Formats: C-alpha cells, structure tokens, sequence
C-alpha cells in the first residue's frame, strides 16, 4: 500500500522581513520512500539541506528539508513535493502565519 | 516520559543501480544522534549532534563495523522476501525494523521492542515479553523459523536488557544539557481577523524540547475541543519542535479567550491570552 | 549502541 505525504512550510523564527531565518518543508506520512522534496523561491530551486531518512511508530516516513534565507515582502517561497502517490507535484505556499 | 535509546534501519532494493541503500537513525528521545547511509560517502556510522563526538574511533569503528554487517544481511533479506512473495526483480521494495528500549527508574530495562515491516506493512515482531514472536503471514513464519531456531529473541531480550540501557545511560550523561534540561516553549499569540462574525487566534509554541507538549485554548474555564486546528508538531531544524493551535473567536472577544500551555521546561502551566 | 543484527531472514 501506498501513503501520501503530508507537507508543512514554516520559519524556524517569526518571520520579520530582513531578518535571516531558516525555511523548513516538513514531509511525512508518506510510503514508499522514495520521494523528491524541493524548496523554491519564485519557482526556482533552492540549494537546500535534507535529513536523514527515517520513519514514525507506525513505519511512515519522514523527512526536513530547510535551508537559511532572509524573507522580504516581494520573495515568494513555496515546497514542492512529487511521489507515486500525486499524480502532479503537490506545492505548498509558505505563509508566515502559518 | 522514560528515556528511550531507538534505531530505525530502512533498506531498499535498488535495481536501477544494482544493489540496495541501507540507512540507519539512532535516537535518544527527540534527538538523532548518529546516521549511516551506505549511498554517501565512505559509508560509516557518521555523528550528528555534538555530544556524541566525544566518542573514541574505536567507537566509531565497532558501529562502522556493525552496521555494514547488517546492511549485508538487509541487501539479502530483501532478496529472500521477494522470493518469499513470488516478486519480480524489477520493483522496488521496502524493509524496515525499529528496535529500542525504554529506561526504568533503577536504570534497568522497563520495556523494550523489536520489529519490522515489509513494504510498510508489519511482517515480523518481538512480543513484550522478549521471548518469543508474531509473525504476520505465512512468509514472516519463515522468517520465524530460522530465528527461533536461531535463538534470536535471546539476543534480542540480552541486548535490550544490557548494551541499550547502559549506551542509552551513558548517551543521557553526555549530553545531559539537552537531553536532561528541557527547553520550555517561545510562546506568542496572534490575530487574523478572518470573517465579519470570527477572529482567528493563534497560539504559538515554538523552539521547545522534548517534543511532548500541550497547547489548548479556554474562553474563563471550559476548554474549546470542537475545532481548534492545530497542527502536527513539527521540527525547527535545530533539534527542537514547534506547534501552534488557532480558534475562531467573535470579533466582541478576544481578551476572554487563553491559552494554556503545558511542557517539561516550563515549572507551572504557561497561560496567553490577548491580540 | 548499535545491536548485533545478522540472522538471516
């Protein structure tokens, strides 16, 4: 059986503009492993670190992708996410309300 | 809760490249502490907070050494499942195990486990009392055979009752400033104002440890328990967590409404109210 | 610690 992921987008910190911050793309839930998580800003690719795979009580994988970036008010960041379960990569809009 | 020390190994069967990746977590409570993945470079038992640095290379090298080994056996366990389930050798497929123990208050064993699953379902499982196991299907009682036969649960219940409750005593004492001190909640509320008749208040947890915590939200007395959306906790990136839970309140109040936030760091319950 | 893990499945 196949389980999809489910993705969270968040600062480390408040967001206050000109401030350097930390952006996280939380993924989990999701079987097989296999999966591509990318964070972008404005649509394109950031060089990003990712951790360590590893997996919850009940064997669903997870995985935090972050990298640092000092949010503005124009920069949109977002993570995108492809697996076998999503038929299109599913995106996630950061939100500094999250 | 009690302290734990946990591994969690996942191997999967790589066709397109010819072999299979073996990865292993280690984990005291909340914290990865060590990592192995036989895809990165110089495979090894690498660290990945810093008090376990002050482990000696011979330390490094018997883990080195030890995972390796079982990355082997995992490289022909997922070959021999395969077989078991009548698989063709083009597909992928998982196996995972998870294995750890518990520490009780005279820093003996208080409760220890040991299991795994195939392709994300359960296939085989150590019982709680160490000495026997449950295996899923007619496949995992093969696999049931060999280690009865093999007085694996003896091993089992030897090293959680030993090794894992001594490393995991000796881990809590290195790194006792994180692992032993906790680090309460940063907490803040905000307000969105989000409908002519509803404001959203959220309350904010954020940069705590251990990752236990509880965030309600009570207008003078009774808890809000319909919908207060609230998040799954989730990791900061520096070892702590964070989470936050929101409710909509009538534009008339908000000053009524707390929330109540409960965790290790904090000596008393935290109360935050207003925006 | 890392258990002694090898028995085959």
């Amino acid at each position: 059986v196949a389980r999809p992921p489910k993705v969270q987008v968040y600062s480390r910190h408040p967001a206050e503009n000109g401030k350097p911050n930390y952006l996280n793309c939380y993924v989990s839930g999701f079987h097989p492993p296999q999966i591509e998580i990318d964070l972008l800003k404005n649509g394109e690719k950031m060089n990003a670190e990712q951790s360590d795979l590893s997996f919850s009580k009940d064997w669903s994988f997870y995985l935090l992708v972050h990298t640092e970036f000092t949010p503005n008010a124009v920069d949109q960041y977002s993570c995108r996410v492809k697996h076998v379960t999503l038929d299109k990569p599913k995106i996630v809009k950061w939100d500094r309300d999250h | 809760g009690p302290h734990s020390l946990s591994y969690f190994y996942t191997a999967v069967s790589r066709p397109d490249r010819g072999d299979s990746r073996f990865i292993a977590v280690g984990y005291v409570d909340d914290t990865q502490f060590v990592r192995f993945d036989n895809y990165a470079p110089n495979p090894r038992m690498e660290p990945r907070v810093p008090w376990i640095q002050q482990e000696g290379q011979e330390y490094w090298d018997r883990e080195t050494r030890n995972v390796k080994e079982t990355a082997q056996t995992y490289g022909v366990g997922l070959n021999t499942l395969r077989g078991y389930y009548n698989q063709s050798e083009a597909g992928s497929h998982t196996l995972q195990s998870m294995y750890g123990c518990y520490l009780g208050p005279d820093g003996l064993l208080l409760h220890g486990y040991r299991q795994d699953a195939y392709d994300g379902a359960d296939y085989i499982a150590l019982n709680e009392d160490l000495r026997s196991w449950t295996a899923a299907d007619m496949a995992a009682q093969i696999t049931k055979r060999k280690w009865e036969a093999a007085d694996e649960a003896e091993r089992a219940r030897s090293y959680l009752q030993g090794l894992c409750v001594e490393s995991l005593r000796r881990y809590l004492e290195m790194g006792k400033d994180t692992l032993q001190r906790a680090e309460p909640p940063k907490t803040h509320v905000t307000r969105h104002p989000s409908s002519d008749l509803g404001v959203t208040l959220r309350c904010w947890a954020l940069g705590f440890y251990p990752k236990e915590i509880s965030l309600t939200w009570q207008r003078e007395g009774q808890d809000q328990s319909q919908d207060m959306e609230l998040v799954e906790t989730r990791p900061s990136g520096d070892g702590t967590f964070q989470k936050w839970a929101a409710l909509v309140v009538p534009p008339g109040e908000e000053q009524s409404y707390t929330c109540h936030v409960q965790h290790e760091g904090l000596q008393e319950p935290l109360t935050l109210r207003w925006d | 610690m890392t258990a002694h893990i090898t028995v085959p499945y």
